[PDB]
DNA sequence: GAAGCCACATCCTCTG
DNA sequence: CAGAGGATGTGGCTTC
């Protein structure tokens, strides 16, 4: 599906919690689906830096993100610094 | 502003642009005159008519007649009609009897507005 | 290939 | 100040 052809941020996004070397900007928090954000602002750099946007910060990259919430890919963990979670058990009917 | 036609004589309506995005704020909100002399408190509702999808979503779709000339807050249209395809969108006033004004062709409802095409 | 999609980019606004 | 959110252009990508 067209996650194949063109790079997504989820997709993308999830280069960087399995990559044991990328820690550095973030890490898995817990057994339960969420993620924590190490550097605020060398996040959203590359993913300028793959968007060829080089204009792009978190605010910009954030926004995509909380789109997903009304679409059922992932969703917040309320008042924690910079921390969401992923919605598989929804991905699969976004796949079925 | 500006009238069109209708399917009913007694009846007209916006000049709804030729091609508009998926829920936009309309460039003219929606008035929809009485001639016939209407008691100014009837309620207008509107239905978007394509033989695809013939009940497409619609917001503020739900209006007033007051002083002979209903207007709508700001209607939006959100069911796209598809390639080409516009929507003859029916328009109801509930009286006794109600009546009803078919209008073919009126807007197309795509994803892009027609923004001045690609520069590759 | 313009015409419909798509999934961000960018943006300026509130209100928790 | 972060975070949810309307509006509106943008660029890549299937479909006629």
């Amino acid at each position: 599906m067209p996650g194949s052809g063109q790079i997504q941020l989820w997709q993308f996004l999830l280069e960087l919690l399995s990559d044991s070397a990328n820690a550095s900007c973030i890490t898995w928090e817990g057994t339960n689906g969420e993620f924590k954000m190490t550097d605020p602002d060398e996040v959203a750099r590359r993913w300028g830096e793959r968007k060829s946007k080089p204009n792009m910060n978190y605010d910009k990259l954030s926004r995509a993100l909380r789109y997903y919430y009304d679409k059922n890919i992932m969703t917040k963990v309320h008042g924690k610094r910079y921390a969401y979670k992923f919605d598989f058990h929804g991905i699969a009917q976004a796949l079925q | 502003a500006e009238l069109v036609r209708t399917d009913s004589p007694n009846f007209l309506c916006s000049v709804l642009p030729s091609h508009w995005r998926c829920n936009k704020t309309l460039p003219v909100a929606f008035k929809v005159v009485a001639l016939g002399e209407v008691p100014d408190g009837t309620v207008v509702t509107v239905m978007a008519g394509n033989d695809e999808n013939y009940s497409a979503e619609l917001r503020n779709a739900s209006a007033v007649m007051k002083n002979q000339v209903a207007r709508f807050n700001d209607l939006r249209f959100v069911g796209r009609s598809g390639r080409g395809k516009s929507f003859t969108l029916t328009i109801t006033v509930f009286t006794n009897p109600p009546q009803v004004a078919t209008y073919h062709r009126a807007i197309k409802v795509t994803v892009d507005g027609p923004r001045e095409p690609r520069r590759h």
